[PDB]
């Protein structure tokens, strides 16, 4: 899950 | 019991009950209550069907017993009368047969379950097939309709209210009120 | 397992189990893969089964039929209803038999599902019609005339090694 | 509390009911009623069959009992008669039988199951075998037909309604009305 | 039901039945039954015996009540006499057994379970082998066999029929009609 | 109906079946029985045991009851005594001891299942060893052997005919005929 | 029909079992047949006690009843007294406890299965706390000893015979002979 | 035998019984013999509640009932009064409601379970709800506390000792003794 | 299989599955293994389950608190009971949900077995000390007061994305 | 497993389970498999089975009798009665057993399935001429007569190793 | 799974079901393995597990004992009777716990089959020396006496991390 | 797995689970296994077993016997039944148990199943033989006579370590 | 059911 | 049934 | 069944 | 219960 | 069973 | 169980 | 099975 | 677990 | 088993 | 387990 | 329930 | 199945 989370 | 005590008054004025599904049991007792009824051989018996039906055999011995003897039986079919129940309903004496308003009545086709050899399932499957053939050939002579008739519609399942009944010739008149 | 693995490419197949859908299909497919090969080899089929279905017995049956290589059939401690008619459908000449075998050949049996007459009567006639196919297909096969399976075939029948020999059902009993 | 007055009422009347199948405790019944009425040694004893058969033993005990007594045994067949019900029918005196009309007659085959070691199944196998033949007699020579025809005839399950029963001398006449 | 006073009404008479397997419950009943009827010294006890067996301690206790009276015992085979019934038939006073024309009797040997430890399982196996040389024994004395003959027919089940279980000892004399 | 009347007759003339297995519902009905024929103190009272035996409590509160009262209790043994049966066989009054000449006695060592903690598996331990210790010095007291062969015969379960029980002290003499 | 008319004809005397494990339907029972004979003020009420234990509330609610009626109540214990049933035992009239000299009483602590949220499981903690220090109050109340000796004593399962019972207080005396 | 006997002379002196969960039957015979008392409209009717709880609907068709008939209705508690136990134990005439010293009350809010599609539930729960509601102002009504503290009490079950249960208004007084 | 391997090394873990003993044993493994990497790093738990166990919920909890490497959670679908404390129990300031995700809180279910009034004393209060652990435990990591957090607790109360970021449990939600 | 293949390329082979179709089928495919190569080396089969199916015991032992090289067959524990003739049945002079080794022989149990009469007369002939059969091949492989093992078969018959080697069942013991 | 092997080859072991044969055989399996590289590094033992037989558990004990490396145990998340006695039995100064891990410590539980009493009275017997055992060996790793512990032991008893390290069952409690 | 396999290399022999068919199987297949790899180097055999078959039981002591280098055997938690005779049937001077070890003998047990008594008379014939050999062949491998095996044989009877090793079962300790 | 049955 | 039975 | 029994 | 009930 | 019982 | 209960 | 077969 | 557990 | 098998 | 087994 | 059934 | 498929 970038960004941001990756 | 209060049942029991109300079934014995019941049948001890003149009537029969069929409450349930048609087996030995009930079908010899039933037989057994006909000819306990037919030492009088003036006074007509009453029989009262509210059943989904039952085995043929059992059947065709409620039926036999009906048709043998001098006193005359007024079927009244209240609730459902299905399979073996609206045969037996027909099967009472001509113009004796009623049913309530909302009486509702089920032409069913014979059903069984055959297993084992080759040669048992095919003395089964003629066994079946005269079987069917002696219900339609018997139904069209109570009901006076032909018996292509009778063989076309017993092909399914076919539902009847209380006066689609009376037109078919299933059953002479359906009462109203007292 | 390993070894059926090994065996497979000497075009052996062993028929172990109860006939029915997969072992029917994997058969087939088997057949069908040792045909694609070298068609001018034999395929030897290792019989050892009670019967089973009767799909699968029409189905492995006609692919034996269509495959242009020879199958020769051996038969293998016991063989019967089904499995029967599989070691005498081999081609003429090539039904093999161990010494001790034993060979049975029953009627079909059928269980027509409960319902009104009409499918009942549907379903024996078919059953009928099925029965008189193999009587048929079996007598087709075998140097015996229709009625005398006609006698045989109602209730059960066993047949040993010579039995089978001398009725006609295989060819050659093995030796040594 | 139907059921047994109506029974009670009827076995009065030197009636008795058979509608279920045959096993021991039935068999021991009919037995002891059977013997009841023997004590009046002139009044005839008529019995009703609906059933689909049961064991051999019990079936032979109350054969053994109908013919031990000097009082004859009237068989009225109704619904369904199979297995050992119809050899009960066919035990009857002698001009004395009779079927409902629509009454359904089933010459069946002895069938069991066998367990055990290989000489148990042997010696279960000859004795098995030997109440086939002891049946096959016995009912060539209550129905007059040859013994062999009867074997051929009974190798399957064979079936009869009234009028093709009577004439194979199963039955000695049918019913028709009261 | 019809059972509860027709027995009666036949043990009114001397009757008593054995239509089932044999179990405590029933030994009781007879065992109470034979005491009872033991209060007139001077009338004989009838037996009749349809049952295929039982346990064997019930067996022998109501044979030890049997043999303890001094009212003469008459067994009367029906149907099936196997295990501890041909046991309690063979039991009867001598010149006073009898059997039906198809009634079978079966010779079987004793059979039962065992569990528990190494140590246990021995002592039950002695106390089988213990009973079945009593049985054998009780047999031998009763039918006039040899020992040795009762044993080795004894080995596997045996079944007879009337004329060659009277021939055999194991019966008096066979029922041929009243 | 029937298998009630005779157990009514038998009480009247002070005789107690014991048929079943020892557990709560039997030894209240017995131990109530006992009491209600307490109420003469001058006629015996015949207990007649044919039992495999039960709980431990249940016999225990029946041989408390039996020798509360001053009515003196024989003890008649049928079939099979063991656990329990033999116990209560065993403890009738002194002289009034009585087996059949086929019946057989096992002398059976208690037996139970515990669970839950260690503690509560302990003390119930040591609840069974007392109960073991109570029941052979019982046992000793009325059959007159030592403790010490009481408790090594007792190790494992032991079978007595008749005669060997007369021998050892179990039972006072043994009936052969009326 | 054995046991109804002994346990009315022993209630005739004023004598009440408890031979089975207390539950709502026997704790009915038991209230109903105390109100029945507290009809008569002046005379005991006898109660015989041989049970494994019950509910709680069951048993309260026939503590009430004994407590609450001015006929003085005689319990004896015979056989097994556990549970709810040493605390009924208990809880007799002072002078009028008894037990048989094998009798045998079980102190028992209160047991339940608790299921559901975290509040839910923690009023009922207090509920099931609040119920054994209810039982502990009452018991040393009847029985004489302090609180913290039955809290102790009754922490694990423990057992008595009669006379420990009587030293503990638990029983006024212990009968031998009648 | 018993239980009849004792519940027939009980209902003799206008005294109804309710030792069990509450469903269909329990109701419609306590509401028949409600009704029967009901003829005599002077005298009052005694009810005893021992009883972990039952179905709403019948509980309110006992309410009705209850409240119908001028004859002043006592309730006891004795044991366990629980859900709609309690609630029928509060529902007496004012100034005669009693329990024993040691019986418990349990105030417990409905539950029950749905299922079905989302409308459904909806409805079910709107339902449900107002059957809590109707609940919650009935008890409020009869015990004099307020509505929403009944509410706030109602939220968790809560235990009741006699004591504490006569202090918040359930019970009248405690009975002490005869 | 492959895609969750295919997520793993790159510091995503799934906790798919209610929890139990060898969930928990798993993910505290592949915590251990991914802070033997580099602890600057960050591991991401995505989370969507309906709860499970307490012993294997307070295993990963401080598994999560022991080690160096910062820990976000994103919820997925629900997250109830164990679930929602896990994913309050991440790195402030990096805990995360989707739009339509679900939070349920409620307080511990238990089923204490029968036994003597001591056994059921002693699992009662072990109980109560449970609960009260950890309702301040979550009390800890939200900014709401433990009071606020008992009255809540009390039944089973739901929260969306919005409604969690507002009481403190989430400090940002996913929007795209 | 490892070591059952290990052992097998030294051609022995395990009969460990109780006799079926399947168990059948492997061993003799094993057999097979064993003889393709160079037949001038023998098979040891070790048995430790209490019997099983008929057929597959006959197909098995003709699967034996038919391959040129010499079986060994060697007792391992116990045998009953299809292990009992499977090892009686190896090569004369060449089969052994272990000190401590129990042998089993006893007569065919058979399970005749309800049906018409025919039919279990059929069946019952059927199994009757089987267990002819079986003591007929047994006295051919031992040293007995045929009215010798007809007495001792109609019960359970268990030797030792002494016993069988005594009887004929067994050539030799071996020791260590 | 690839984490259990990789933690592994750091000298790790997890226990994290019940004690039972299969999971001491591969405990001590592993314990053996890791002694078989060189004795001078430690081995850590992750103990979740809500404990189990007997039998087992002291397999696994003596096993430890055996060992000369100094084998170091970590509690978390949950540590029931079985697992109580391993974690205190790891060697002095090397026991540690999660902060929030639970410990519980009661006496043996068994289910004695029925049968004849004097089966009863070995059987309880055993049961209490087995308990006996137990207590001593407890007392004999930590610093509370075996009265104290028997008093201790006879229902359940519940600590935490700071109340099992006052006890003496935990040397330190790690943090972070 | 892998564990097992690695320590297979140096001849270790585990037998964790019941005695039976397939698990003698295996070990005398082991067994066979390391007689080939070198006759010169011991077997080791660590037994954890409650008990099991007595076919299986004699198989593996048989395999013991043949096996000419020495077996040494030690005992871990707990050995009964088929592991106690096992354990104290391996080569003399050279059998260990752990401190803690739970050694039980008792006398066999069985089910004579239901049939005619002279099947019920050769059963318990045959299990009292078993028996006799059975003692004679403990008796033989221990300094206490056959009559003192009769007494101490009757009911169960456990032994620790040092009472193992002072009856005879055991002839050395494992200390540390 | 009367009139007319009875 | 008469006639003739009964 | 008599003669003779009864 | 009387008094008073009955 | 008399003589002697009863 | 006189004397003295009855 | 060779020869003949294969 | 380093420090110090590795 | 060798000798003599293998 | 060595010394001395292995 | 009267008035007014019954 | 070639001729013709495949």
């Amino acid at each position: 899950f970038s960004p941001a989370a990756p | 019991g209060l049942g029991d005590q109300v079934y014995n008054r019941l049948l001890n004025e003149r009537i029969i009950f069929l409450g349930q599904p048609v087996d030995d049991d009930i079908a010899n007792k039933i037989t057994a209550q006909l000819l306990l009824l037919a030492s009088d051989p003036e006074k007509d018996i009453y029989l009262y069907i509210n059943s989904p039906g039952g085995s043929i055999t059992a059947g065709m011995a409620i039926y036999d017993t009906m048709q043998y003897i001098k006193n005359d039986v007024v079927t009244i079919a209240m609730g459902l009368a299905a399979a073996m129940g609206q045969f037996l309903l027909s099967a009472g004496t001509p113009g004796k047969r009623f049913a309530l308003p909302n009486a509702e009545i089920l032409i069913h086709q014979p059903s069984a379950g055959l297993a084992g050899s080759a040669s048992d399932i095919k003395i089964h499957a003629e066994r079946l097939l005269h079987t069917k053939k002696r219900m339609a050939e018997l139904t069209s002579q109570h009901t006076g309709q032909t018996i292509e008739q009778i063989t076309r519609d017993s092909d399914r399942d076919r539902w009847f209210d209380a006066f689609e009944a009376k037109e078919y010739g299933l059953i002479d008149d359906v009462m109203t009120t007292a | 397992y390993d070894p059926y693995a090994k065996l497979f490419e000497e075009r052996v197949i062993f028929l172990g189990v109860q006939i029915d859908d997969a072992s029917a299909n994997d058969v087939m497919a088997q057949l069908l893969c040792l045909e694609s090969m070298d068609p001018d080899r034999d395929i030897s089929v290792y019989i050892n089964s009670p019967g089973g279905s009767f799909t699968a017995l029409t189905a492995i049956y006609d692919t034996m039929q269509y495959v242009k290589p020879d199958v020769q059939t051996v038969c293998m401690g016991q063989a019967a209803a089904a499995a029967a008619v599989l070691l005498a459908a081999g081609t003429p000449g090539k039904r093999m038999a161990l010494p001790n075998a034993r060979v049975l050949i029953h009627q079909p049996y059928s269980e027509t599902g409960r319902g009104q007459v009409s499918d009942l009567e549907i379903a024996a006639n078919e059953i009928l019609r099925m029965r008189s196919q193999l009587e048929d297909m079996l007598a087709k096969h075998s140097t015996t005339p229709v009625e005398k399976i006609r006698e045989d075939i109602e209730r059960d029948k066993i047949l040993t090694a010579e039995d089978a020999l001398s009725y006609g059902l295989i060819d050659q009993v093995i030796s040594t």
